[PDB]
């Protein structure tokens, strides 16, 4: 035993490693493996064919638009005016209360990032035989705000960058949309559920009809044009933020309007139980001072309110407790008193100027808790 | 063909490549594997004790998978506001675009600080996942099988809450498969259910029924990243998305 | 360049694709789409039984689907959701005879497990004046996914790689499908750990991107025929044919 | 011209240069970048809970900028005595003399010690700064948008208060600009507001509404330095200053 008498280190504790960092950083853990050098391995048929990579996800065409190009379109008719951002939109005509949406892979991989830059690539597949002859401008106006989105024609389009395509035999072309902005990157269109920081596109992509469609009398008068979007060779995204998109795997959404009434957060499930400082009262736990607290009901001056639950099956069951009188206990919070009319008379006593200690347990029984935090309906009556 | 490219009618000049932000921000964002290793909130739960729990009884369980859990918005009165409002996060938004995965996961379970009790954590690779229903965090009821207790041979770890209330994990790929399924899962084949989650992690407190009252309705949040061996294999396009800022605001 | 001289023999060059004793010809170049690189053999890891590919019989082509594609079919329209290792057998059972009657599928009657690649040729016989376009897309394990009922549209299968069958060009769609299942073998019959969803690698599904368009007196219908080869196969677990049950009709 | 020098009528001899105190004190003070890296009090706030907060709800937010916040003296009854008496500190006194900045910031948020609850911290570079009004610490009210909750993809960190109640940060330059504005900001252009703060840090507790009462009216102090990448660019002269020891004393 040599005695070590030199001065020791002098650190800072922290509770947790970094959640943000993910590249150049040996992250220590507690592996639930049996070997300390063990790492999952990929044999010759379990091999990763796809490198997960933004420039390999964004480099995939996704169908985004179906354009009806008929014979009776004039020499200036608009076919599409979609925006020159990766968030090109195709909405599903469904019956859900929140509308689902189709995105190109460049849009989904660009929705997790704050900023993007670079050229896009639109592939137009003009589905025609070799006997349809047409010609169409696919142009690009740098910097159109929404007020200048109208007052367009193909003649204003020809002053900017544009591409005139001759539909004679080859019936597909890729217009590579330029990236012209004042900004090296460009902030995402939608953002999280947050109405500011919602920036429209740098520029707009148009597609007019330069020379109208001239179909033969044996082929059809109409032609579908498919429009595909790909992140180009120069497309790139940088800052990882909250995705602006959600999956369709669970499209249920809960509107939190304040008109309905419930217990406070963390005080549910609750059951009818006795309490020594107060007769039954709704308790969220078995220890003392664990009464379920309740919000204050906005009762106007000169009236009163008792309660009745919307669903008696979700209520706490001693009879299932469907009526309740919410009133301050004096300990700084509102208790919910289960009642048997009696709730109306108790609201007449309390809101009329009485107290709990004025003269004006056996029903506990099994003590079934409520089904989570059930919604309580506020019944209101004049005093 | 999909990525064919017939006639590139290019009007553009050359744009200077930033290296996916390497030139400006000092870091490249091309590799999406290293963005997947930022920890995302996996689950969020309030500790609800139903029956009298022994020391062995697991407080909660969850199947461990990179697809994200069956998304708990919450009850219609009290919704979990992140999974209500900020739908699905990043890792199942990228794993939504693939079909198979072969790799490990990390967890970093964060415990409440009011509790002091020692916490055990089991990894159970035996467990099959019977459908996307109940592919979620299960507050465990009274014990009927060996699911509900601490078990012996499975790999465990005990976080002392008094030292640090966060246990950080590395859940290995213990499947007999080539790779596991990655979308939502309906369990057609009976052995296919052995190939979705990496296992089934169960977290349990070692407290008796007198210290169990300080545990009740405290939050436990779980995180996850994909842990350096994760290789999503087959490219499958994305499904219909929902745009978040079109979700309705809570009108006063 | 551009010197058209048709004769009695016709104008263009005809390309072949010969197999064991099946030659099927196409005038047009295929639109090949290969969703994964070619699979390794993988009988070393899970089979001690005698394993042999029956390439003189299994690698032949066999028609497994034919369907009229009329102009009455709208835009977002399924035409055939073929489950391809099943559809090779359920087409034969749809011909009202057993699996052992066809040379291509007798080792499915005998053997218990199968791993192999699949070639698919989705041939069309549209007129030159018809205008429309199919896509033929392979999805790995359709029925092991529950939100595929919402993905199953032409916007979602255009994102993964797929073939396009234009009705003007009378195009042909080659489609090389290597084996990528979770488990390295697909059982041909009811096996002890799974009974439901047998021999289901995934779904070839053939949506419509553009419907048929024509004049008032144009040719309305359009026949599409799907062929399948089973080339880099291997069968293991030699078993009795009386344990093989018939496929689900679907 | 400004720094022209026509006729130097010098009566002086040579004075021995100390090296900005290197000869006496063992350290040079010439570089003012390294004086800027001493931590200055950024903000100071009492935790005021208004509505019933969920686990996701952010307790407070602040836009993160080296210019100093919109200076909160306080209410006319109870002033924050440092920002009342010791006006503005050093880093916006030096950043008052420049126009643009390009760099990172450090924060070192100090939490109260009576609380135990686990604390999350988000950096949100999406957020624009709408004017110098509300360029300050915002005690958040009830949740209407995704501003008020924990979010997924943004870079976060969770300090365990039981181990150490201080989280130390490095907020990177995630702007699409050349450099950001550095004086006070009136938001003329609508995209100019994307170029003032580095982002918008939100700190939130993971406590329920029963542990939220120990949080109420506890102080949280924030610091900042400029983090080694900060480069203030364009020289702009100082504005009218106020002398501090001429401020009136609190007469008894
Ligand atoms: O707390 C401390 C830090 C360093 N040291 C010693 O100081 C020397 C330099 O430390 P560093 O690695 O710069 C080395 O001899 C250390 O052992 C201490 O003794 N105590």
């Amino acid at each position: 035993n040599p005695s070590y008498q030199q001065s020791p280190r002098h650190f800072v504790p922290t509770g947790m490693h970094s959640l943000a960092l993910g590249t150049n950083l040996v992250e220590p853990l507690h592996a639930l493996r049996l070997d300390a050098a063990g790492t999952t391995q990929h044999p010759v048929g379990c091999a990763p064919d796809e490198d997960m990579t933004v420039s390999s996800i964004a480099s995939r065409y996704g169908l985004i638009r179906r354009v009806q190009w008929k014979k009776d379109h004039a020499k200036g008719s608009l076919l599409l005016q979609l925006d020159a951002d990766p968030f090109v939109e195709q909405r599903i005509e469904g019956t859900n209360p929140i509308s689902l949406y189709w995105f190109a892979p460049v849009g989904v991989v660009s929705s997790m990032f704050m900023q993007w830059r670079g050229s896009l690539e639109y592939r137009f597949d003009i589905i025609a035989s070799q006997f349809h002859t047409g010609r169409l401008i696919v142009g690009y106006v740098p910097g159109l705000t929404a007020s200048l989105q109208l007052q367009m024609d193909y003649m204003k389009l020809k002053s900017s960058s544009y591409v005139v395509f001759d539909l004679q035999e080859s019936n597909s072309f890729t217009f590579e949309v330029p990236y012209v902005s004042y900004r090296p990157w460009w902030v995402r269109k939608y953002g999280g559920n947050y109405l500011p920081s919602s920036t429209d596109a740098p520029s707009t992509l148009f597609m007019y009809v330069q020379v109208p469609l001239i179909p033969m009398e044996a082929v059809s008068d109409t032609i579908d044009i498919n429009v595909y979007v790909r992140g180009g060779s120069s497309f790139e995204v940088c800052v990882p933020v909250q995705p602006s998109l959600g999956l369709n795997w669970n499209t249920d959404f809960i509107l939190r309007n304040d008109e309905e009434y419930r217990a406070k957060t963390g005080y549910a499930p609750y059951y009818a139980g006795v309490w020594h400082s107060f007769s039954l009262v709704f308790r969220w736990g078995s220890a003392s001072d664990q009464i379920a607290q309740w919000p204050t009901i906005s009762v106007p001056r000169g009236e009163l309110a008792f309660l009745r639950i919307k669903d008696g099956k979700q209520a706490a069951v001693g009879q299932p407790w469907r009526t309740m009188v919410v009133w301050p206990s004096g300990h700084g919070y509102n208790i919910g008193i289960p009642t048997y009319e009696r709730a109306r008379q108790l609201a007449q006593h309390l809101y009329g100027g009485g107290s709990l200690t004025d003269e004006k347990a056996n029903q506990q029984g099994p003590g079934k808790v409520s089904n989570g935090n059930p919604v309580w309906e506020v019944m209101r009556a004049p005093l | 063909e999909e990525s064919r490219n017939t006639t590139v009618l290019d009007t553009t000049t050359t744009l200077q490549s930033s290296g996916f932000g390497r030139a400006f921000f000092g870091e490249a964002f091309n590799d999406l594997k290293t963005l997947m290793r930022r920890y995302q909130l996996y689950g969020q739960l309030l500790l609800s004790v139903t029956t009298d729990k022994d020391i062995d009884h697991c407080m909660f369980t969850f199947p461990c998978l990179p697809q994200g859990l069956a998304l708990d918005i919450g009850s219609a009165g009290s919704p979990h506001e992140i999974f209500n409002r900020c739908r699905d996060g990043i890792i199942p938004l990228i794993a939504s675009g693939y079909r198979f995965y072969r790799g490990d996961l990390r967890y970093k379970i964060v415990f409440p600080s009011n509790v002091n009790s020692n916490i055990w954590v089991q990894h159970r690779p035996d467990r099959r996942l019977e459908g996307w229903s109940a592919a979620k965090i299960v507050n465990c009821d009274a014990v009927s099988t060996g699911q509900g207790v601490y078990n012996h041979g499975y790999a465990s770890h005990i976080q002392i809450t008094r030292v640090n209330n966060v246990i950080e994990l590395e859940v290995p790929f213990y499947n007999a498969t080539c790779y596991n399924y990655l979308q939502a899962f309906n369990a057609s084949s009976a052995a296919s259910s052995y190939a979705v989650s990496l296992g089934e992690i169960s977290v349990g407190f070692q407290a008796t029924s007198d210290d169990i009252a300080s545990i009740v309705n405290k939050p436990v949040t779980i995180y996850y990243s994909i842990g350096d061996g994760m290789q999503f294999s087959q490219w499958v396009g994305y499904q219909p998305m929902m745009i978040l800022d079109q979700l309705p605001a809570p009108v006063v | 360049m551009d010197n058209p001289n048709p004769g009695p023999d016709g104008e263009g060059e005809v390309e072949l694709e010969k197999d064991s004793n099946v030659v099927l010809t196409t005038q047009r170049d295929p639109s090949t789409s290969i969703p994964a690189p070619v699979s390794v053999k993988w009988s070393r890891w899970t089979s001690n039984d005698v394993v042999d590919d029956y390439a003189t019989i299994t690698s032949r082509w066999y028609q497994i689907a034919e369907f009229v594609w009329s102009k009455d079919d709208p835009f977002d329209k399924e035409l055939a959701r073929l489950i391809l290792p099943r559809a090779l057998l359920s087409s034969i059972e749809a011909n009202s005879d057993a699996i052992c009657d066809v040379p291509n599928t007798i080792p499915f009657k005998v053997h218990a497990y199968w791993r192999g690649d699949m070639e698919v040729r989705v041939q069309i016989n549209s007129n030159k004046f018809q205008v429309g376009q199919l896509q033929a897309t392979w999805y790995y394990s359709d029925h092991e996914n529950l939100n595929i009922s919402s993905k199953r549209s032409v916007y979602g299968f255009s994102q993964m790689d797929h073939a396009l069958i234009s009705a003007s060009a009378s195009n042909e769609a080659k489609l090389v499908i290597p084996f990528k299942h979770v488990y390295p073998f697909l059982p041909t019959r009811i096996v002890p750990d799974w009974t439901t969803g047998i021999l289901d690698m995934g779904a070839l599904n053939i949506r419509v991107i553009a419907p048929l368009r024509m004049s008032a007196t144009g040719p309305t219908t359009c026949n599409v025929v799907v062929f399948i080869k089973l080339n880099n196969s291997e069968f293991t677990g030699t078993s009795s044919g009386k344990f093989y049950a018939s496929q689900i009709r679907a």
